[PDB]
RNA sequence: GGAAUACUGCCAGCUGGGACUGAGGACUGCGACGUAAGUCAAGGAUGCUGGCAAAUGGUUAUAUGCCGCCGUCUUGAAA
RNA sequence: AAGCUCGUUCAGUUUUAUGUAAGAAUGAAGCUUUUAGUGGGCCAUUUUUGGGCAGAACUGGCGAUGCGGGAUGCCGAACGUAGAGUUAAGGUGCCGGAAUACACGCUCAAGACAAAAGGUGUUAG
RNA sequence: GCCCUGGGCGCUCAAGCGUGUUACCUAUACUCUACCGUCAGGGUUGAUAUGCCCUGACGAGUAGGCAGG
RNA sequence: AGCGAAACCACAGCCAAGGCGGGAAUCAGC
RNA sequence: UUUGCUCCACACAAUAUAGAUGGAUACGAAUAAGGCGUCCUUGUGGCGUCGCUGAACCAUAGCAGGCUAGCAACGGUGCACUUGGCGGAAAGGCCUUGGGUGCUUGCUGGCGAAUUGCAAUGUCAUUUUGCGUGGGGAUAAAUCAUUUGUAUACGACUUAGA
């Protein structure tokens, strides 16, 4: 095999992905909930928060294309989300671990959701369309 | 009825200047007029009636007058405060709002009506 | 959407002067040549174009009741004609003449020469009715029996033509 | 879009309604026709008329042309010609299509359409002839005309009381929604666009 | 590894024109509007079919099929058993059979067509 | 919310093709609300998703789906070409279709 | 007196959305980055991830969108 | 096809000489010798013949010719098997894949050999 | 200028006519790339061969001729 | 209620016109 | 035909969709005018005003939508009943009185959501048919035969009979 020159450039995010944005996402079980952004990980991964207490997602790991980005922001600078990464979610029946650093993790945005008015319930509420619905109108 | 006359206000459909209004200074023939509207930013050019809706506003203006006496019997007439009266501009404002809202608003819009809703109908039969 | 050029030419003297309205500066060339034939013996190789340059209107802001000496070769002979058009504007008064004889005479670019062009600034000069009806003191019309452009297939309202 | 959508023939064009209702009827979207005695063809009545005689005569000889009576046949017979019929594809279009003269039920509790392009006021010329298709039908041999104006008037009535009721409720739901104003959540509804 | 994707670029095989309407006419290809190559007509094979040289003869397996009837045969083949595979022959017993597929296993020659007679 | 619906509604028009020939490799699809082409630029690239039912049930469920993706636009009324890793059968012409939300970038 | 702007042409200007293509096979060649090691979009794709014991797909029947009896004959290609 | 030997010699290519010494442009060879087949008319054109018609000196095209368009029989374009994008002819109300697109007037019955003549039919100099 | 006497459905401020301005529909035509073959040029053995290769162009066709299976 | 062929057989056919071409089964007329 | 036939309740399968994935979201009449609210000296009347698109109206928040606590009203609404009216064009639907029973996101809280591992429509509609029980309802008709003679080429047609 010939010494191929593809340097593993690192990723570029769009401008209208940044920490603590209200992310959307459309596949998987959570699809339609209203989800908050946190850190990007290191393989292409967005790590989000529901947070769990509030609608039920956990923090799971995403893919930016299949998630839609909104412009109303939350305060995410004293979450220490440094401790999660790739090896986190690796497998090779909940581990005991995923429920107290979960807990962490809401603890310090439950406050911050609920300083803007109706944000709880809002992310509370899945987010679905409706008849007569123009999304490349309308702006989410 | 409203009638093409010299001075009356109008409304452009489409183009670079559509959702902007204009004054007719002159008529040039059946099909086309000249207009203006210094206000707008709209510069001085003739333009097709098919291309313009006109409006039920009118103010006087001289025939053939000039962009700097058009501008100035546009700001004597205060036409814009009469317009922005008008339920076709107020229409026209909350289409604009309404299509620039955000998710979020939209959901606290829902929120709304159903709490002016629950009034409503409690209001009823009483 | 024509434009207006002014051409010269002297055959490599007397240099020749006209005015030729065209879409681009080669089709204007074409037409000083074709005329050229018409007005005097002259070959395109016996010289070359002096100077061609496009004439703006000096103000296109204001209404001119263009008259307009036109001259077209009709199906059988070519005869002189004169009219009078309002407009703001030579390039777009030729237009709408070039339009005019095209829908009725079927006069085309290929068959019409362009004379001479004039304003009017003087009441009761111009003699054509569908003009004069317009030199009036400003008048008011209706515009009955408008229409809009239904993006929408179906309508629920069954609108109305009213202005 | 309706599952189903209903076009009201009164004031509309036969050949721009049938062709419209035909590249409809293709994208896959039902449509039914009512009120077609009330549609409109243009030209006058003598052109209309001898269009339609002459076809009645120019044979294939019974087993191709039929003189077929009922307008609202005569409105299909229009689209079918729109249409890629004798195939499967065709075929199935058609079969959403349905057309009944005047409104029977239960078509009367449902809200009609109309195709503001296939209109013929709007389309038609101010001043021009025009046919109303009603005519042709009963010269051509169609008896019912007579029949379907007698039970569509007592369509106009029995509606027109539902409209009153449906006036009065407006009536009232606009009064409450005027001593509703100026209250926080519809001025909060203003200033949010709503 | 080395068997990248083989485009067979026409899978369906040619036949005979007018070979289903007429029972006489045998399915093999004769050349004779087809001629002409008239549109909605039977394609007419020509040089534009050739296949690839690096994947010609490859089977799916990405193997050359080599036909075998003796030890000496498979043998031969243990230089070049990356690339080609064993093939027994439908007139070999299944007595020999055994020994072919027990050597070709001990060699690591793969056996296109095992469990013949088996 | 009584309404689940993640993907923008459509329709299946006929596939590309001329006068007499057809091309079977590229499909026309319509969706709902699009009027020209500059609204249907956003949809471009959106993966295309048929959904139909068969009595036999096959290894993962009772419903099948194809997979394809939007290619590019189509005429002035903002129809756009769509592509499928399998065509879909021409019975399906005037069928509904799924446009999903995904791959976006606003 | 002054700019502005429509139009034309240039950018070895910038920034995106979408479609197909991955073809070559250990380094030798022309170039950019760098004070040097070394790096690079620089004579053809790499890195990561998920579903799988029928997987992908093949022949065939039937229905859908479009297309459509043979060799010799006069020889004007023709019935 | 068959030997030589010159790599240059050639051209259905274009103006001044008076048809050319062309150190004018553009493109890129010769003698042989024997070896299968080859004896048609025609569409349009040319020379432009006379009184309907009949031969005719000529220049482009088939015969051996697919494909798109014209419902079907001249225009475009001349052909390996495939993926991607732009077009020719011809089209954008449906059948039929594409704008019931914009702009100037026309027309009441048409519209996709009769023009010799008339209309108190309609619109212009 | 148009009318009167002299492809199907339908169309009538056309979906008729002439013309001007943009967009779109798609041939085996054109532009980029994958593969087979022919034709042309070149590397090749102090062994890597009627072989292993690199580069470009070309691909209609009856009788007929040649070549390969 | 017998005893069992021959002729013929690419395959066609219900007509509106031009490129010379808009339905079970048998009994009664030519 | 071991409820055989039929209409229902629950109950398991096959069968497929010309193709749901919030709502066909009801006047008439004119298009060189019509509504809406009001006045009434009631009219083709006067007054204020709406169009120029549905780019809207009704709804839309809860494990695809659960449990439970508190506040304000007895309004909104899913569903089993009941008094009565309207709809015969294809009426097969529209409702109306009264309570009963859930929810109510109108407002304020406590509970579970994870593992489908970064998505695989992630299965929720009925069209028809087949088999298993219980709640009722009724228990007939036609052909041949026999024959008729208005009919009758032969069919066919028209008859009488437990």
């Amino acid at each position: 095999l010939k010494k191929t020159r593809k340097a593993a450039r690192p990723q570029k995010l769009r401008a209208s992905l940044v920490p603590g944005t209200v992310l959307i996402l459309l596949a998987g079980r959570f699809r339609g909930k209203r989800v908050v952004y946190l850190k990007h990980l290191e393989d292409n991964t967005l790590l989000i928060s529901g947070p769990f207490k509030v609608n039920g997602v956990p923090l799971r790991r995403v893919n930016a294309r299949y998630v839609i980005a909104t412009s109303t922001k939350v305060s995410v600078e004293g979450v220490n989300v440094e401790k999660f990464n790739v090896e986190y979610f690796a497998k090779e029946e909940i581990k005991a671990e995923r429920v107290e650093d979960q807990k962490v993790v809401d603890k310090a945005l439950i406050a911050e959701i609920k300083k803007t008015p109706l944000l709880k319930q809002y992310l509370s509420a899945s987010f679905s369309l409706k008849n007569g619905d123009k999304p490349h109108m309308l702006k989410f | 009825w409203r009638l093409v006359e010299v001075g009356r206000v109008v409304l452009i459909k489409k183009g670079q200047s559509a959702g902007k209004l204009a004054a007719i200074v002159e008529i040039i023939d059946q099909k086309k007029v000249l207009i203006d509207g210094p206000k707008a930013g709209v510069p001085r050019q003739a333009i097709n009636l098919g291309q313009v809706v006109l409006t039920p506003l009118t103010f006087a203006l001289p025939r053939g007058a000039r962009t700097a006496t058009v501008s100035k019997k546009w700001a004597a007439a205060a036409v814009c405060e009469k317009w922005a009266a008008s339920s076709w501009a107020k229409k026209i404002a909350q289409r604009e709002r309404r299509a620039a809202l955000t998710d979020f608003e939209r959901f606290q819009v829902m929120v709304l009506r159903k709490q002016k809703r629950y009034t409503v109908k409690k209001a009823l039969a009483k | 959407h024509f434009k207006e050029y002014q051409v010269i030419g002297r055959r490599l003297p007397k240099l020749f002067r006209m005015r030729i309205f065209a879409s681009n500066e080669v089709i204007a060339k074409s037409r000083y040549w074709y005329f050229l034939q018409k007005l005097h013996k002259v070959k395109k190789a016996s010289g070359e174009i002096v100077s061609i340059n496009q004439i703006n209107e000096a103000h296109p802001t204001k209404v001119k009741n263009f008259g307009v000496w036109v001259r077209y070769d009709s199906r059988s002979g070519t005869h002189n004609m004169y009219k009078e058009i309002r407009d703001v504007s030579r390039v777009a008064a030729v237009e709408t003449l070039y339009q005019d004889m095209a829908a009725r005479h079927r006069a085309r670019f290929r068959s019409i020469h362009i004379l001479k062009v004039a304003e009017i600034e003087k009441t009761a000069d111009v003699k054509r009715q569908y003009v004069k009806q317009f030199l009036t003191k400003d008048l008011k019309f209706p515009l009955p029996h408008r229409v809009q452009k239904s993006t929408k297939t179906f309508s629920y309202k069954r609108p109305s033509t009213f202005y | 879009v309706e599952p189903v959508v209903v076009i009201d023939g009164k004031g509309h064009l036969v050949g721009r309604l049938a062709s419209v209702v035909a590249k409809q009827l293709l994208n896959g979207q039902k449509i039914v026709v009512v009120r077609a005695e009330e549609l409109n063809i243009s030209g006058e009545f003598f052109r209309n008329k001898l269009k339609y005689h002459d076809f009645l005569r120019k044979a294939t000889k019974t087993r191709g042309p039929f003189h077929f009576r009922a307008p609202s046949r005569i409105f299909y017979k229009a689209l079918r010609g729109m249409v890629s019929h004798k195939t499967a594809r065709g075929k199935a279009a058609l079969e959403r299509l349905k057309v009944f003269e005047g409104i029977p039920p239960p078509y009367d509790k449902k809200k009609r359409v109309v195709v503001p392009q296939a209109l013929r006021v709007l389309r038609l010329k101010p001043g021009r002839k025009y046919t109303t298709l009603g005519k042709l039908s009963t010269s051509v041999g169609w008896k019912y005309e007579d029949v379907v104006a007698k039970l569509e008037a007592k369509r106009k009535v029995s509606s027109a009381e539902y409209y009153a009721k449906k006036r009065a409720f407006t009536k009232k739901v606009a009064s409450a929604n005027a001593t509703a104003a100026e209250s926080d959540v519809a001025k909060q509804l203003a200033a949010l666009g709503y | 590894l080395p068997h990248p994707k083989i485009v067979k670029k026409h899978t369906k095989k040619f036949k005979r024109h007018h070979s289903d309407r007429y029972h006489r006419v045998a399915e093999n290809w004769r050349k004779q509007v087809v001629r002409r190559r008239f549109r909605g007509n039977i394609s007419q094979p020509k040089i534009g079919y050739g296949s690839n040289k690096k994947t010609k003869f490859l089977s799916p397996s990405g193997h050359k099929t080599f036909l075998v009837a003796n030890v000496k045969d498979l043998e031969t083949l243990t230089m070049h058993t990356k690339t080609y595979a064993a093939e027994i022959a439908h007139n070999i017993s299944a007595k020999n059979r055994v020994v072919i597929l027990a050597r070709a296993k001990a060699l690591g020659i793969k056996v296109t067509n095992p469990k013949g007679r088996l | 919310a009584e309404s689940h619906r993640l993907y923008v509604k459509g329709k299946h028009l006929s596939y590309q093709r001329s006068k007499r020939v057809n091309n079977p490799n590229v499909s026309l699809i319509k969706i709902e609300g699009v009027a020209t082409p500059q609204d249907a630029q956003f949809y471009l690239g959106k993966r295309i998703a048929y959904v139909y039912r068969a009595s036999k049930e096959v290894r993962g469920s009772k419903i099948r789906v194809m997979w394809g993706k939007v290619t590019r636009t189509h005429g002035n009324s903002g129809v756009v070409r769509a592509t499928f890793r399998n065509n879909l059968p021409a019975k399906t012409f005037g069928a509904s279709v799924r446009i999903f939300l995904y791959p976006s970038n606003i």
